[PDB]
């Protein structure tokens, strides 16, 4: 139902 | 009541992480952290393939160092030339493409004297 994404570098 | 890590400037730790092995939804594992009023910062991730993808944050390369050893299932992070703004506390999470997700979180709180 729910996540949290942290993002590899751009 | 806030417990965790001491290191001095220029000093090392290493953390470790259980990588239970690729699945359909994830080909890796990783860290973020979170800085004391700070956002949640990506760190590094590497895949359970050898040689697919070993990302880190450009605050981190050259210092820290992410590995894994698929048979144990684990992952490590080496913490080198550790600094002041090196203080937050790390989190494991696993990776897809690079990509960390967290469910749920607990953490390992490290403090960095300069």
């Amino acid at each position: 139902g729910s996540v949290q994404i942290v993002y590899k570098p751009k | 009541a806030s417990g965790g890590v001491f290191v001095q400037s220029g000093g090392s730790l290493r953390l470790s992480c259980a990588a239970s092995g690729a699945t359909s939804t994830f080909d890796g594992m990783g860290w973020f952290r979170q800085a004391p009023g700070k956002e949640k910062e990506f760190v590094s991730a590497i895949s359970y393939e050898q040689g697919s993808y070993t990302y880190y944050a450009d605050s981190v390369k050259g210092r820290f160092t992410i590995s894994r050893d698929n048979s144990k299932n684990m992952v490590y992070l080496q913490m080198n030339s550790l600094r002041a703004e090196d203080t937050a506390t790390y989190y494991c999470a696993p990776a897809y493409e690079g990509d960390l997700y967290a469910f749920d979180e607990q953490g390992t709180q490290v403090t960095v004297s300069s």
